[PDB]
């Protein structure tokens, strides 16, 4: 297969170029809303959060997932342990809110607490990275998710459903420091 | 067949060296009207020409990962300069041409991207900026790269004075290799082109 | 053989907005009848809709006054449901409960002058992005406004529209940032003839396409 | 049925879930869905 | 728009006035059965208490949304968390009817005790203000729901079913003292 | 007489990959429309398909230079996700958070030369099972290899196969072994005509079959 | 439908498990399955 280059157009050689034989494929485990649809645990806690989804951690498989695309949306759904009631503000509500129990308020079970929230922003579609500023770095107040509030929150997990992205950016992995090829341990039966 | 004429508003530009035009991400603008703006909304024709720029001085010192950038819209002197000042909320796609004519007798490359919602780039994730809308420029093969994108946001319409979400983006692939009857540097300039300039909500006077 | 079930972990804490009933204890009541009773609301938008209510302008009074000066701006407010000139009205009572809202706002102009008297007001909706609020109409006038005499119909009606980059806008006025993320009205008068202390009173309302989102409540206890 | 999301039927009838009505009109919806509009007198656009 | 102010009939001029456009509105949020249908805290707990709707604080959400109207109809539901049983009687049994095991009865679970309630008094309205007094400020003795009764009662929710409102009434905010319009927090997302 | 149940052990633990739904406790939101937004994407394949990206050879350049030697192998590298002239692909990118892949890598060398230069180079992919990797043409032209000129169009395209025993492999080097489980890719430089420093970009990008198999993530936050 | 293997319908409806989306497209699928194959140029079998 030849080309030109500068175009910039896709091209897709495959095997049949050398006598070989293209087999089938089944894609499913690298689709969008499947892989982004599991638990990943937030390290930022406090006895009261907003839960923004650019607080997960930038090399987990969710997290480095979601910062390798501009815009998103999905629904969401936490899991949060913690001692007392928690109360849940929608994206817009003042801070004093979060002191009432009209708001969402879940009385606590023994495990734990796990909830669905709907996606609640004013804006289409969120996004991960914001050129400029939005007062008369950091991402605009209005780029979340809620807020929740307990007497002390000791872990917080959440899961994207219905993840939808859009406008891909650059995905990095570990660089390999002098060797040929990056080695490390694999599961191996023991002894 | 390499022979290309795009016209904008009452302006036109023709290339003898092309390779053809690359759609970033869509092909046409999506719905205009919209439920935020209350059909308060008019379209300013006048304002879709070409406006040039000069972007940087391509020298045979610069090596792999120079990078230089235009976040558009820039200052503006024309009729979009004072839609800018006079309207609150706009909204427009854009056409892009980037030239750096040398001759065909220089060596290296130029990958010339639209990248959305400008943020540094650390030295390793310039290897994937291929992920954008993107052509090449290569004084063997062609002097023109043409890139044409939509209007793609978080809101449907936007202030350019906070907001500027395209950014024009330049690197050396490989850097300028140069003979005794080649150009000894290259200097390359942009043309840009609004298209679909929508206004919204007019703003008092300062007069 | 019985049904196995799992009981999971996480689920069945009382949420107190959760959708499902409870289990009842005591059956077989009859209400007293109740038929076409006079009265009746299902939708709080509605009555604020079909009820203008007054605003609240300097020392508390619901009407701007014609004034004899070379400066004819009679007011000027924030378009925001917490705005201070709104602090009374039905509209921002309910707003305070919701959390974002999208939609037209109607204001009503009522003149209350004697048959003797005459004035021509303007009033203009000023978008965000100037720095200083205009000041005289010869500037202001650029913006969406509307003017209006005094004869025999007395009342103008307004919509003050919704023009925002998100769809939807919020109720609060976030923290000491200035300069309101939505423009303000100003209310003007181009000229009154003997019209010296003669008042005219100002009230607002729901729009045609007025709705409120996310239900909270932050008024402290 | 407002701010209720089962879909299986009550478990319980209607007579012991709740209060059962007897007999022998929403206003304000039809005070402001007759509110005048438009214009009034003439116009050029 | 012009019109007859003093005919106080009502006028809702849209944007076509000048060259807009009206677009779709979906106003479930803001809909009676909707809104009232939620639980709120009730702070007046006692050994003895009398289930009446007033007690509510007058600036949460259902409390002051109810005392924004003149009459109401409404069944109940009710969570309360006690220690030892809870004895319930309807709209005018007498006070030491609330001593026996003849009427409902609920013998306490571990988390709390969460009843429902029907609409027992005898008028076919209640109201939130009553002008006059009914002897031979405050409501009648029968406007309620019932009382109940338990060792002691430490937290007691409500919540009203089928809601229905009548004959608005003025609805307040929190005034502005001297600012041009009330600013507070609003939840943003940390660092 | 009610429904016996019996609630069994070992079940209902939250697994943090379940495939079961929450209850909800906040209904009848709407969402702001965003039909026909530009630029989605639904699998990451897809985009490693459309979009190829640099590799990374000595001193971090996605270019080799034509050299003047008789030693004529510009480059060689392992044909695995975790090689270290992979190290900065988006194909490696999304490759460490699977477990196994298969199918076809293609590779597109990208010449950069002046009008007045030429060159011929090949691209062999030499199979495992070999101890020292070839170091001349005249030995690596018995695997399967690609021979291109320099011309007009400027583009090569080699599918570097997936032949090897298991159906799947991994996507990491295992431990200290070395002679990685699946061949090397050497690319040489046949001849050239005064080209003294003119380059050539090599991309990589995914086939018409490949494939991920297994979801981890080995990065130590 | 991702990551959600349950055979019956869910309890709640599509109002209250989810938000509802509004009206008034994949891009890269159409890039990369018009990408260019095949050969160019002559053929010599």
């Amino acid at each position: 297969t030849t080309s030109a280059g500068e175009s910039a157009d896709p091209v897709t050689t495959t095997v049949e170029n050398y006598g070989g034989e293209t087999q089938v494929q089944r894609r499913h485990h690298t689709d969008v809303g499947f892989i982004m649809d599991r638990f990943v645990k937030i390290n930022n806690t406090n006895p009261t959060h907003v839960i923004d989804l650019m607080q997960t951690h930038q090399h987990g498989l969710v997290g480095a997932l979601l910062r390798a695309a501009t815009y998103y949306f999905s629904d969401l759904e936490i899991v949060v342990r913690h001692e007392g009631n928690l109360t849940w503000v929608p994206n817009g509500a003042p801070e004093a809110a979060l002191s009432n129990a009209g708001n969402p308020t879940a009385y606590n079970k023994a495990p734990f607490t796990r909830l669905a929230l709907p996606y609640t922003a004013p804006h289409r579609v969120l996004a991960t990275v914001y050129n400029g500023t939005s007062k008369y770095t950091q991402l605009p107040a209005s780029f979340n998710f809620g807020a929740i509030r307990a007497t002390d929150i000791s872990e917080l997990l959440v899961r994207m459903k219905r993840a939808e992205l859009y406008c891909p950016r650059p995905l990095l992995a570990v660089e390999v420091t002098a060797q040929d090829r990056h080695k490390q341990k694999i599961i191996a039966p023991a002894k | 067949d390499r022979t290309l004429t795009t016209r904008n508003g009452h302006t036109t530009s023709t290339t003898q060296s092309s390779v053809g035009v690359t759609y970033g991400y869509s092909t046409g603008e999506d719905h205009v009207s919209g439920p935020n703006t209350s059909g308060l909304e008019t379209r300013v024709t006048q304002a879709e020409r070409f406006f040039k720029k000069h972007l940087f001085n391509w020298t045979t010192d610069k090596p792999f990962g120079h990078l230089e950038k235009l976040k558009l819209p820039t200052d503006h002197k024309g009729v979009y300069g004072h839609l800018v000042d006079s309207f609150a909320y706009m909204r427009n796609g854009w056409d892009v041409e980037v030239s750096a004519v040398g001759n065909q007798f220089n060596g290296g490359c130029l990958l010339v991207a639209m990248v959305p919602e400008w943020k540094k780039f650390t030295p390793r994730e310039k290897y994937q900026l291929t992920l954008f809308p993107h052509q090449f420029i290569s004084p063997r093969t062609n002097m023109t790269a043409h890139i044409t994108v939509p209007y793609l946001g978080v809101n449907r319409y936007d202030q350019y004075k906070k907001h500027k979400p395209w950014t024009l983006v330049v690197m050396v692939v490989s850097p300028l290799t140069t003979s005794s009857i080649g150009a000894t540097e290259i200097k390359v300039y942009a043309n840009i082109a609004p298209t679909h300039v929508h206004v919204a909500g007019e703003l008092p006077s300062k007069e | 053989g019985i049904v196995p079930v799992a009981c999971s972990d996480g689920y069945g804490g009382l949420v107190t907005t959760d959708p499902k009933t409870a289990d009842p204890v005591y059956g077989k009541v009859y209400n007293p009848p109740r038929t076409n009773y006079p009265g009746r609301f299902t939708n709080l938008l509605d009555v604020a809709e079909a009820c203008p209510t007054f605003l609240c302008f300097d020392d508390g009074k619901p009407y701007v006054v014609t004034r004899e000066d070379e400066q004819r701006l009679l007011a000027k407010f924030d378009v925001s449901l917490a705005a201070k000139h709104m602090s009374n009205t039905y509209l921002s009572g309910i707003a305070q409960y919701y959390a974002q809202y999208s939609g037209t706002i109607n204001l009503h102009f009522m003149f209350t002058g004697s048959t003797d008297s005459k004035a021509r007001y303007m009033v203009a909706y000023v978008p965000p992005g100037v720095e200083t609020p205009p000041d005289t109409p010869e500037r202001a006038a650029h913006c969406i406004h509307a003017e209006w005499d005094t004869g025999l119909n007395s009342k103008f009606t307004f919509s003050i529209p919704y023009v925002s980059a998100a769809d939807y806008a919020y109720t609060a006025s976030d923290v000491a940032e200035t300069t309101n993320v939505q423009g303000w009205v100003c209310i003007y008068q181009i000229t009154h003839g003997k019209a010296q202390n003669d008042t005219l009173v100002v009230s607002v309302s729901a729009g045609k396409d007025f709705e409120l989102r996310l239900p909270i409540d932050p008024r402290t206890q | 049925s407002g701010n209720t999301g089962s879909i299986i039927n009550n478990y319980y009838m209607q007579q012991y879930q709740n209060s059962m009505d007897t007999q022998l009109n929403d206003w304000f919806s039809k005070l402001a869905s007759s509110a005048f509009s438009g214009l009034f007198g003439a116009l050029l656009a």
